[PDB]
RNA sequence: CGGUUGGCCUCGGAUAGCCGGUCCCCCG
RNA sequence: GACGUCGCUUUUUGAUCCUUCGAUGUCGGCUCUUCCUAUCAUUGUGAAGCAGAAUUCACCAAGCGUUGGAUUGUUCACCCACUAAUAGGGAACGUGAGCUGGGUUUAGACCGUCGUGAGACAGGUUAGUUUUACCCUACUGAUGAUGUGUUGUUGCCAUGG
RNA sequence: UGGGCCACUUUUGGUAAGCAGAACUGGCGCUGCGGGAUGAACCGAACGCCGGGUUAAGGCGCCCGAUGCCGACGCUCAUCAGACCCCAGAAAAGGUGUUGGUUGAUAUAGACAGCAGGACGGUGGCCAUGGAAGUCGGAAUCCGCUAAGGAGUGUGUAACA
């Protein structure tokens, strides 16, 4: 019964993101290199899965 | 490669006036004054006008990464003037499933306190930076508006709120329960 | 020269001083190097620190109190790294190394002298400006020092003096110059003779 | 509610106590305390109100060889129970019980100690005396 | 102690069980609480104890 | 047992900035 | 992660024969300390085909813990059971003037196979002396030494844990 | 004396080896000295006992003789930097870290990025009704009555969404 302009705001601070695939570091949406120098900054990223 | 001259300039309003003791800058508009050290950075500010009052930053043999300072800290000048002329003010909505968000604000809107934040006891309380005021809106329902003159004091009073309402051991994309924040204005809008 | 040289630490880089005082010190002249909680080390605090954490591992696994002896306080870090300069195992060595001193702060046999300064190890001429730094005093404080506050407060104390003793020196240059343009009428004779010979612009 | 107090235990893992319940079961071989995460070389042992993985080597047969969850109501060695009285038994006495504390028999001949006779509701329903 | 240290850090350590003085230590217990504290033997009259 | 062959009795510091001196406000 | 391909490690076994045959005590266990990390648990996190619970994959991380038994000389193994978990290794394959001596590996003896035989067997079996520290160092404690004239009391804390 | 060993280049067996075996020259053995911190063999140079001068290889912050030159031009920041024959430690693969370069492309008939309007249609022709009067594994693909528009790469779909 949560608002979906609530749930678009959570979703917007917690689900709409980048996964690093070496790291697993969560970057910003329009993320094309992680910013972890831990996996050297690689452009292997994908989306972060949806619960939908 | 070294440009020669790497340069750029904030007008200012003739409400506010400015103060250059070297690379410090203090800002006296109408909301009170701010003041900021730039110390950590090779550049040399200048105030030109004597009725229109701009202020150039310039670089002089900069590289690459110390040509990317003078954009930043025009635009933390530019955070300082609109912080006195109209005042950063931050709002941020709570947001949850089953278990109401409880916000009390105590003393005198510089403590936060969250109790019932996922049917938990423990009550966490948030100490606000010096400057910034938080307070329960009136018009919206489950709203904190907490407003200052530093951007930088606001924001990271609303991202410390932020992170002090966090889910652990459980699915946040789902459990999407929080402060979160939802604009970013000001205060008198023009 | 037969007097100490008393060298001001703040503002200096530590190997580039420790190289520059292990000269002197073996050549002769009883060094005093005070203020060693303001010495820089160039490179970040972080690395610095990690230096330092890597330093405190090395430990004689038998016996650590036999084991290499880990100083905390920035004189004897300074002189420890002044120690690994000279060559401390000969008798010579270790005449240099008893000729050096060291102080944090300022204490009071020389907080009433002039400390002198070697620019080939300054900061500011040494490292580009735009480079981290770390201080000896809050390294040393983080890996272990107990008396940062102490000396801080002294210091101030120790300010506090030198702005009241640099006041009435000024008002005596004051005076002096008052002085000068008072009984200018039977100093001209002397003072043309100075201005022929290169003193007094 | 209430947690039980520490008591000196007494009882290791090779004891043969005697099955105090109408089970069929005379003896009760213990060769397991559950709760113990141990030591090196230190052997586990049991206190009254512990619960034991114990075998039976005298009594029915199909009781004998297997293994049950069991009680310790009695112990021979005497423990402090923190009002001062130093309190020991005659004998050494179990019974048996399921993984949830039911009582597999259905009467306790003899007494039963308070230490168990507060954790184990079951078990103190069908005790005679709780000494 | 049937074995003290190994073969090659060639040096019995400071760290091996050892035997000598047991005893007569100095040591610093903490959180002992106050039950009581006594009046000594005062003189009123006939005394009082 | 030997060395030695005038002294410096002191601001804090900044380094893309400093130092000195005066006319009008404030500090018992 | 198939077809391929680049590495690391020296806790496997080889390959080699540099050191030692005027001798470095040769398996395993027991005991005891320390180290490593390629993390089983616990602390803090990120990911999921993460709803919860359970689990899986990563990161900082070796502080702390990682057990009681049956059988076998065993290292390994396998099972019972408890557990937060029952992780993996190194230190002359740590550790015999520390032990033990079950195995192996002298001389006694039996069996099987081989040999005409004396005898052999990296096949089974049984019985079979484990010596010395008082030296130096290390370590553990115990007196003391060195300057402050002597001597005492009360104290500080460098450094090590 | 008839045990040799090592190095450039060539070379056999071997996954390889400070492994085994050859050819050629030099060395070490039989050889000290300067340098390579340290080292039989590397680099320089071979030695009666000394003074002066100068060098080689190698160096010149301090240990430690010598840059205490107002040395030149750049590159590089490392929360495992790097640092000199043999030589004493690393690869494939990556980096929107920074620096240089090669080649191609777009742009006042106004780039790129942002403020935005019509930004769509019979024809979904065909395909396929388990799927299109938008967005679908298949072969496909036209004209739109248009300042420029699909048989869409956009609106997670049988859907007029
Ligand atoms: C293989 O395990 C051994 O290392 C070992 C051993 O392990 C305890 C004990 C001994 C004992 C002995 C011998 C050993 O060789 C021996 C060996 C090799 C002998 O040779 C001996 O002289 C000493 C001798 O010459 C005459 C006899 O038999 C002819 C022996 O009994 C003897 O007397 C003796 O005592
Ligand atoms: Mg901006
Ligand atoms: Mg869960
Ligand atoms: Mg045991
Ligand atoms: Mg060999
Ligand atoms: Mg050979
Ligand atoms: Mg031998
Ligand atoms: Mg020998
Ligand atoms: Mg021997
Ligand atoms: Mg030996
Ligand atoms: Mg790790
Ligand atoms: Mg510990
Ligand atoms: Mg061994
Ligand atoms: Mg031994
Ligand atoms: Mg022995
Ligand atoms: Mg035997
Ligand atoms: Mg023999
Ligand atoms: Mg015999
Ligand atoms: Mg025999
Ligand atoms: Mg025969
Ligand atoms: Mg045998
Ligand atoms: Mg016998
Ligand atoms: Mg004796
Ligand atoms: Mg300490
Ligand atoms: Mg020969
Ligand atoms: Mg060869
Ligand atoms: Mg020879
Ligand atoms: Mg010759
Ligand atoms: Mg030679
Ligand atoms: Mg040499
Ligand atoms: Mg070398
Ligand atoms: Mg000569
Ligand atoms: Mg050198
Ligand atoms: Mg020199
Ligand atoms: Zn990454």
């Amino acid at each position: 019964i949560i608002e979906p302009s609530l749930r678009q705001l959570a979703q917007k601070y917690n689900c709409d993101k980048m996964i690093c695939r070496k790291c697993y570091a969560r970057l910003h949406p329009r993320a094309v290199n992680c910013r972890k120098k831990k996996c050297g900054h690689t452009n292997n990223l994908r989306p972060k899965k949806k619960v939908k | 490669m070294k440009t020669i001259l790497s340069n750029q300039t904030v007008d200012i309003p003739e409400n506010v006036d400015i103060t250059l003791k070297g690379r410090t800058v203090i800002v006296k508009g109408p909301r009170g004054t701010l003041r900021r050290d730039f110390n950590h950075i090779n550049v040399e500010l200048s105030l030109l006008g004597k009725k229109k009052k701009r202020l150039r930053v310039d670089k002089w043999w900069g590289n690459r990464k110390e040509l990317a300072t003078v954009r930043t800290i025009c635009s933390h000048v530019q955070n300082m003037i609109k912080g006195v002329t109209l005042g950063f003010r931050y709002k941020m909505r709570s947001v949850y499933a089953h278990f109401p968000i409880n916000v009390v604000i105590q003393e005198n809107g510089s403590l936060v306190e969250i109790r019932n934040f996922l049917g938990e006891k423990y009550i966490r309380r948030v100490r606000m930076r010096p400057g910034v005021a938080c307070s329960v809106s009136q018009a919206q329902k489950d709203e904190l508006i907490l407003e200052g003159n530093d951007i930088e004091l606001v924001s990271n009073s609303a991202a410390l709120i932020q992170q002090a309402t966090t889910v652990k051991n459980k699915d946040i994309r789902k459990f999407l329960d929080g402060i979160y924040v939802s604009e970013k204005g000001t205060v008198q809008q023009a | 020269e037969v007097q100490v040289l008393v060298l001001d630490g703040r503002g200096h880089l530590l190997g580039r001083l420790a190289a520059i005082v292990a000269k002197q010190v073996l050549l002769g002249r009883k060094v005093v190097v005070v203020r060693c909680e303001g010495i820089n080390i160039s490179g970040n605090f972080y690395r610095n620190k990690l230096k330092y954490l890597a330093f405190l591992r090395k430990r004689m696994n038998t016996n650590p109190s036999r084991g290499p002896y880990h100083f905390r306080a920035p004189s004897r870090i300074f002189w420890r790294t002044v120690r690994g300069m000279l060559p401390h195992k000969t008798k010579r060595g270790q005449a240099a190394l008893d000729r050096l001193k060291v102080f944090d702060g300022i204490p009071p046999p020389y907080d009433k002298k002039k400390r002198m300064v070697v620019p080939a190890a300054l900061k500011v001429v040494r490292l580009k400006p735009t480079r981290k730094f770390a201080y000896l005093g809050r390294l040393a404080h983080e890996v272990g020092w107990k008396y940062q506050a102490v000396t801080a407060t002294l210091e101030e104390k120790r300010k506090e003096k030198a702005k009241i003793h640099y006041r009435k020196k000024k008002q005596l240059m004051r005076l002096r110059k008052q002085a000068e343009k008072n009984v200018e009428k039977k100093i001209d004779k002397y003072t043309e003779v100075l201005k022929t010979h290169g003193l007094l612009v | 509610s209430g947690a039980k107090f520490r008591i000196s235990l007494g009882l290791p893992v090779g004891a043969v106590i005697n099955c105090a319940d109408n089970t069929g079961a005379k003896n009760l071989y213990i060769i397991s305390v559950k709760g113990i995460k141990g030591r090196l070389n230190r052997l586990p042992a049991a206190g009254v109100g512990d619960m034991v993985m114990a075998t039976v080597k005298k009594g029915k047969p199909e009781l004998r060889k297997k293994v049950h969850p069991a009680v310790v109501i009695r112990q021979r060695k005497s423990y402090r129970r923190k009002d001062g009285v130093f309190l020991y038994f005659e004998d050494n006495a179990g019974v048996i019980v399921n993984n949830k504390g039911e009582m597999k028999g259905s009467a306790i001949t003899g007494p039963v100690a308070k230490e168990c006779a507060d954790l184990w509701p079951r078990i103190a329903s069908n005790a005679g005396s709780i000494a | 102690v049937a074995c003290i240290g190994a073969w090659h850090p060639a040096r019995v350590a400071f760290s091996v069980a050892r035997a000598g003085q047991k005893g007569y230590h100095h040591r610093t217990e903490i959180n002992k609480k106050i039950y009581k504290i006594g009046q000594g033997y005062l003189i009123k009259d006939g005394k009082l104890i």
